Order: C-alpha cells, then sequence, then structure tokens
C-alpha cells in the first residue's frame, strides 16, 4: 500500500527533522560562555573609566 | 570597588596629612611668638643693665 509506506515516510522526516532541532538547541545552549565575554569586556570598560574619573 | 576604596583612603590620608600639617604650622606660630616675645625681653633687659641706678 503506497498511501500508508509515503505517510510513514513523512512521519519519519518530521522525527528526523525535531530530532535534529534539539541536537542544533542543545549546541546553541553550550555557546554561552562565547557570546558572554564581549559583554563581561564592556563591563570592564565602563568600570574603568567610572574609577578613572573618580580618580 | 576595592580600587575607588584604595583612592578615597588615599584621599582621606591625604586630608589628614594636610590637617595634621596645618595644626603644627599653627603651633609653631605660637611658640614663634612667644619666643620672640622671649627674645624682645632679652633686648629690653640689656637695655635695662646700661642704667647704673637699677643695674646696681
Amino acid at each position: 500500500s503506497q498511501g500508508i509506506q509515503q505517510l510513514l515516510q513523512a512521519e519519519k522526516r518530521a522525527a528526523e527533522k525535531v530530532s535534529e532541532a534539539r541536537k542544533r538547541k542543545n549546541r546553541r545552549l553550550k555557546q554561552a560562555k562565547e557570546e558572554a565575554q564581549a559583554e563581561i569586556e564592556q563591563y570592564r570598560l565602563q568600570r574603568e573609566k567610572e574609577f578613572k574619573a573618580k580618580e | 570597588e576595592k580600587k575607588e576604596k584604595q583612592i578615597e583612603q588615599q584621599k582621606k590620608i591625604q586630608m589628614s596629612n594636610l590637617m595634621n600639617q596645618a595644626r603644627l604650622k599653627v603651633l609653631r606660630a605660637r611658640d614663634d611668638l612667644i619666643t620672640d616675645l622671649l627674645n624682645e625681653a632679652k633686648q629690653r633687659l640689656s637695655k635695662v643693665v646700661k642704667d647704673t641706678t637699677r643695674y646696681q
């Protein structure tokens, strides 16, 4: 029966796509330490300028 | 915040050294005033011993 076979193929592609999305987003969660540093450097530079003004 | 506390402490130490020196200028002035009274007294006595009446 081709109708069920084609449906099973689409259901398999659907199960693959959600599983790949889970893996991609889990890798994005690990990137937080890379994206964080530019904000940390801006806070350091802001506090340096504030300290030099107070001096 | 530690760097800020360090400059604030240095400012307070500088304010303290300024006040401490200020009071030593005032104190040293009091002693110089009395010193110049004692200088003038010693000069005036050296004049008094020229009067042979009071010097006798």
